[PDB]
């Protein structure tokens, strides 16, 4: 029945209130990314054969990703 | 056998390309034609291949689509933004009238082109005959202008008029200032004696460019030909040939006499005491700055603009702070520069290939009497098409100019006593959504509270478009999802209704006037209702609900869509 009454815990409140989480966010550019200290280390063919363009990577690599659900974003 | 799915109605704009994405434990093999790969099946009727899509006279190699995804040592070629590289029309000629005072000169130059195109054939020795063909070595255009009809005269004069039109439209006005044959002597004057000025050389060059451009625009209708490729990408040999063939005309004419990216160390490696030194190698010589920034610097502003960064540039040979002052000399392609900071004495120095930089005042150190603040982090900024390499120490065998200067003075590397390499925090390109800060200009948002509103407020002199968005989105899974935009008068607007389980976040893309009081209000009539209440000058602001979309530009169309089947 309301905007705020659909993405919160309760829904049977027909009163239009604004919780402190609802704050405007602008598409900004002041941000930093982190470069991993260990990449996938993939070699492609190193022979460049005539039977196709090869790529091969057997060494695995995993990392832990935090997930903000209210923003639906992984970091 | 094919699949039952295609992504129709998608954004046709952009440079598409084949791409594979693999996690680990993978052995993939793409298959092109020719020497690149080996086709095992047949292509669809008419569909070409990537081995033909490759540019002529260019080696095709595979590379990481994202970035320099090379698990290597510190000798990684860190690069900033890139130019378009021209990865994706003739000049206007007939837009000017034909003056009559040079119409005879145009006749004589057209007949000059005619006699040149016939002597081109008498080089091979063609014969005069009534039939037209090439392999038979004969040409019916061996008669002179008195007997030849005007339609073929018009066809031969077409090329002459176009080439003279481009010559006159090139920016400079052009006014007034034996052999055994069957009876024809092609010999207007001497050609090898005279010499063509470089101005006319470049003029006829652009003339031939335009000629080949219009020829290609005519040939694209007649598939995937090197001649169909534009003249700027044509083969140099045919370029030279066409160039001299079309420059013989001007020889005859003159004969008779008519987004930067900022990289840095991790802010937790801030230093407040000691002598620290780090190297920066620059392969190119474009826009590059290097230095030490406090742990509050902006990744979007130029390095060294505000007090939050102590930088130095080689593109202008000056140190970068609040203001500018000439310092040191510039570098070349493939140089190195070592930056030193003594925090106990508060001195900053730069050595270009061992030579300590010097200003006009005669002080070896760049900056003096700067507070330690929160520390200093090694930082560089690379503009468009730049290639650099940082070295925070940890490799003295590769620290070339460190043993020459700094080691005897008492300067130690940045990461000499370090076991794991630095994180190398870079400036990201994706413009994520951030909360409006209090200490910001031209973006001020209040909060009032009957109904609750979140009004806006601004003050500046430069206008632009902002992309405001709410914090929490609305999801629907898995029921009916329909987004309807209804105006105050009626619901006569664009209505989108296609979402299986998406989290549509409310947003408004607004333009900034001098006074912008447009805001968002959560109201209620029968269901969830958000009213983006605007104010005066409401003609280019949009308000809708959007999933994750992060693109900074200025458009309302081509918003990257798709429809699966």
């Amino acid at each position: 029945p309301l905007s705020a009454g659909l993405f919160k815990s309760e829904h049977k409140n027909p009163v239009p209130q604004c919780p402190p989480r609802l704050h405007v966010q602008f598409l900004s550019h002041v941000l930093w990314s982190r470069m991993p200290n260990q990449f996938l280390k993939v070699d492609v063919s190193r022979i460049s054969e005539r039977q196709g363009w090869l790529v091969q990577c057997l060494d695995p690599l995993q990392f832990m990703s935090l997930h903000i659900p209210e923003e639906n974003r992984s970091v | 056998q094919p699949v039952q799915g295609m992504f129709e109605n998608f954004n046709i704009d952009g440079l598409f390309f084949p791409v594979v994405s693999f996690s680990a434990g993978i052995k993939v093999r793409f298959l092109l034609g020719g020497r690149h790969g080996e086709f095992k099946f047949l292509p669809p009727p008419g569909y070409a291949a990537c081995y033909e899509a490759v540019l002529p006279k260019e080696k095709l190699k595979v590379e990481h689509s994202r970035e320099y995804k090379q698990e290597r040592t510190y000798t990684r070629d860190l690069l900033g933004p890139t130019v378009s590289l021209t990865q994706a029309v003739p000049v206007d000629t007939s837009q000017i009238v034909l003056p009559p005072h040079l119409e005879r000169i145009r006749e004589r130059l057209a007949e000059n082109i005619h006699e040149l195109w016939v002597m081109n054939k008498i080089e091979l020795g063609w014969q005069y005959g009534p039939v037209r063909d090439d392999n038979k070595r004969q040409h019916p255009c061996l008669v002179e202008f008195c007997k030849l009809p005007e339609q073929e005269r018009n066809y031969n004069l077409q090329m002459s008029l176009e080439t003279l039109k481009t010559l006159l439209a090139l920016g400079c006005h052009v006014g007034i200032a034996y052999q055994l044959t069957s009876g024809y002597k092609p010999a207007p004057m001497d050609l090898s004696f005279i010499k063509l000025t470089p101005s006319q050389e470049a003029m006829v060059d652009k003339l031939a460019e335009n000629a080949h451009n219009v020829w290609a625009r005519d040939r694209i209708r007649q598939r995937r030909n090197p001649r169909l490729v534009p003249y700027t990408l044509l083969d140099d040999r045919t370029k030279k040939s066409n160039k001299d063939s079309l420059r013989e005309a001007v020889r005859t004419l003159l004969g008779y006499g008519y987004r930067f990216r900022i990289f840095r160390a991790e802010k937790t490696y801030a230093v407040k005491a000691g002598r620290w030194y780090f190297e920066f190698e620059a392969v190119t010589a474009g826009d590059m700055r290097v230095g030490w920034s406090r742990p509050g610097c902006q990744p979007d502003l130029e390095l060294g603009s505000d007090d939050r960064a102590f930088a130095f540039d080689g593109f202008k040979a000056q140190r970068w702070h609040q203001g500018n002052e000439h310092y040191g000399r510039s570098w070349q392609a493939g140089d190195v520069v070592g930056c030193m900071v003594d925090m106990n004495e508060h001195t900053m120095m730069f050595t270009l290939n061992g030579e300590i930089l010097l200003d006009d005042s005669g002080s070896e150190l760049a900056f003096k009497d700067f507070d330690v603040g929160d520390g200093f982090i090694p930082v560089c900024s690379l503009g468009v098409a730049q290639v650099g390499r940082m070295n925070f120490g940890k490799d003295v065998s590769t620290l070339k100019y460190f043993t020459i200067c700094g080691l005897q003075e008492g300067y130690e590397p940045f990461a000499v006593n370090t076991n794991r390499d630095i994180t190398m925090w870079l400036s990201k390109r994706l413009p994520q959504f951030l909360q409006v800060p209090s200490n910001h200009e031209h973006i001020e948002v209040t909060r009032i509270d009957k109904v609750t509103q979140k009004s806006f407020g601004s003050q500046n002199n430069n206008t632009d478009i902002m992309f405001y968005r709410l914090s929490m989105p609305i999801e629907c899974a898995x029921x009916x999802x329909x987004x309807x935009x209804x105006x105050x008068x009626x619901x006569x607007x664009x209505x989108x209704x296609x979402x299986x389980x998406x989290x549509x976040x409310d947003s408004d893309f607004e333009v900034l006037m001098k006074t912008a009081h447009g805001h968002l209000v959560p109201d209620r009539i029968d269901k969830d209702k958000e009213t983006p209440k605007p104010e005066f000058n409401n003609h280019k602001d949009y308000a809708q609900e959007k999933p994750s979309r992060l693109k900074q530009x200025x458009x309302x169309x081509x918003x990257x869509x798709x429809x699966x089947x």
